[PDB]
């Protein structure tokens, strides 16, 4: 976006800069134009010879604005087309500027400005584009910085030459006020150096923020913004949506500070709220000191579908099926138990003096064999599947066999 | 009024009301020409607006500004904010626009006006202006 100075194109002519020498050199006409009236700044003292005719533009208070953007419009004549023709003149004026602290009113000083360019003609009005009433117009432009003190002043030279000023017009550069995921920017101004770049800390729209890196903004001459460095992502129970943040549905949530939306309630799971950090768990289901809360919610394992006890030989190999219901688990753990109810009667857990070959508890396997047995005992053996969740319970789960031995 | 010459345009002049109204200007002077101001009390119908032309003799004598002849000036606003619609003109040899007009030292130029509403298509008014000479003007 641009922000004008200056526009005395559209001042409908009411302007009125101070002139110089008093009146004998710059004048403004006026005239029709596309129907419409039209007023310009003009000289052409061609033939007087030794000129010096400055144009001298009011006050322009200088605001935020440190390199300024002139453009001007206008028409030049032809050197040739001129019929007396005294050839002193030409098609190239003189552009210039002062920085001053208070309005000169209507004191003028040449001494006083320092200088931009010679602009000139990019299309010289000829003695023909006359006859047919052609309209030889120049856009021209330029600038200057940067500017320090209070207000300036624009100001034209003519050396003798057929010039015309149609329009002035100066404006400088803002980058616009800008939201670009999750930071929200300034609108903020250019600069003078012509590799400035504006550095401008961004800040995180409701609901975001930084992982460690930092959201920041590079914003250019020419009123652009340009090296996105770093964001914000919408925090602990929201979803970036559009360039805004909206919670989490009814029923969904997202856990952490992550680039990635509401992930949908599990399972075993009570229809959320409005914007729910991790799911809420339903009466029978749990949750592990390791767990995701994205890992739906279970319970501890049924026991052993099937249990046997092969006596092979002297040693008892034991064997027995997987959970019938996993509690939706992959992480279950067979612990096994012994006993003696001797006949006899009198019954009583066995003693180590027995001989396995795998350890008792935690078992990833359907099986391991029984060998330093005595012959003869209602040998009761009862293993149990176990999980994670599994201690979340004091209600057991096991299945049991016995075996006698000769 | 030795650099500036103005003229009011409405009807009620009795310069015009003639028919010979006619100026002696200078190389590099100027010709206000203020159309028919009207304060808010005044019933549309007696608002003066007219079109003024720049043409030569015959477009001058015969009021006839569809043959040959500018189109330089517009008094569409009877009611204009800051007192009278003005419409300048400077008598300057040498003009950098198209648009523009120039303006010879010893030869005579001519403005006639036809109003904006059309009222009675055969009369109308007119201006005549003789340039004094390349050191006539003092
Ligand atoms: C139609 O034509 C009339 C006669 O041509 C106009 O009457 C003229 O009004 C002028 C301004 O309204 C007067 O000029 C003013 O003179 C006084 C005193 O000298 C000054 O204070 C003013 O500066 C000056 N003009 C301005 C720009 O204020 C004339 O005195 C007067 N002329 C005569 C001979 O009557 C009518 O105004 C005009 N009416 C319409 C409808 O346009
Ligand atoms: C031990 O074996 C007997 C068969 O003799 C069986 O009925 C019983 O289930 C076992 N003991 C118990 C606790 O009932």
């Amino acid at each position: 976006k641009e922000v004008v100075l200056l526009d005395f194109a559209a001042a409908g002519g009411e302007l009125g800069w101070l002139t110089h020498p008093y009146g004998k050199g710059w004048d403004l006409m006026q005239n029709i134009m596309n129907d419409m009236p039209i007023y310009m700044y003009s000289v052409c003292n061609v033939m007087s010879g030794d000129q010096d005719n400055w144009l001298r533009t009011n006050w322009v208070y200088r605001g935020e604005a440190e390199r300024i953007f002139i453009e001007l419009k206008f028409t030049v004549r032809d050197c040739n087309s001129f019929p007396g023709g005294a050839s002193s003149c030409k098609e190239t004026f003189n552009l210039y500027y002062a920085e001053s602290d208070l309005d000169y009113g209507t004191n003028f000083q040449k001494r006083l400005f320092t200088k931009i360019d010679t602009i000139a003609p990019d299309e010289i009005t000829v003695s023909s584009d006359f006859e047919a009433r052609h309209v030889k117009l120049n856009v021209e432009e330029r600038s200057v910085g940067p500017l320090t003190r209070k207000g300036f002043y624009l100001a034209f030279q003519d050396i003798g030459a057929c010039v015309a000023l149609l329009s002035v017009r100066v404006y400088y550069k803002k980058c616009p006020e800008l939201l670009q995921g999750l930071a929200h920017f300034p609108e903020t101004i250019a600069g003078s150096d012509a590799p400035s770049l504006a550095t401008v800390a961004g800040t995180c729209v409701d609901h975001a923020v930084v992982p460690p890196e930092e959201p920041r903004m590079h914003c250019a001459v020419d009123g652009e913004w340009l090296v996105p460095i770093g964001q914000c992502l919408c925090q602990a129970g929201y979803e970036k949506v559009e360039d805004a943040c909206q919670a989490c549905s009814p029923g969904f949530f997202k856990f952490e500070a992550s680039e990635s939306p509401c992930l949908e309630c599990p399972e075993h799971t009570l229809p959320s709220p409005e914007g729910a950090t991790s799911c809420e768990c339903e009466e029978g289901f749990f949750r592990a000191p390791q767990d995701p809360a994205s890992m739906p919610c279970t319970r501890p394992p049924s026991a052993p579908h099937y249990l046997t006890a092969v006596g092979m030989g002297a040693k008892v190999e034991l064997r027995w099926t997987p959970p019938q219901d996993s509690g939706g688990r992959e992480d279950i753990v067979y612990s096994v138990t012994c006993e003696q109810c001797w006949p006899s009667g009198e019954c009583g857990p066995c003693e180590a003096s027995v001989r396995y070959s795998e350890p008792p508890h935690g078992l990833t396997r359907t099986s391991v064999t029984v060998s330093d047995l005595e012959p003869h005992m209602n040998y009761t053996f009862t293993v149990e599947a176990r999980n994670g969740v599994s201690g979340l319970v004091t209600s057991r789960s096991f299945r049991t066999a016995s075996v006698s031995i000769n | 009024v030795a650099d500036r010459y103005a003229v009011y345009w409405n009807s009620s002049n009795p310069r015009f009301q003639r028919g010979d109204y006619h100026i002696d200007v200078c190389i590099n002077d100027y010709l206000d020409v203020f159309c028919p101001h009207y304060e808010d009390s005044v019933p549309e119908d007696k608002t003066e607006r007219y079109v003024l032309y720049m043409v030569n003799f015959d477009g001058y004598s015969a009021c006839d500004h569809t043959s040959k002849g500018f189109k330089r000036w517009e008094c569409n606003r009877p009611h204009s904010p800051n007192g009278p619609l003005k419409f300048s003109e400077k008598f300057q040899l040498f003009t950098p626009f198209s648009l523009g007009f120039e303006f010879r030292p010893g030869r005579e130029y001519f403005y006639i006006s036809s109003a904006i509403p059309d009222n009675g298509r055969r009369s109308c008014l007119k201006l005549k202006v003789f340039v004094r000479p390349t050191n006539s003007c003092m």
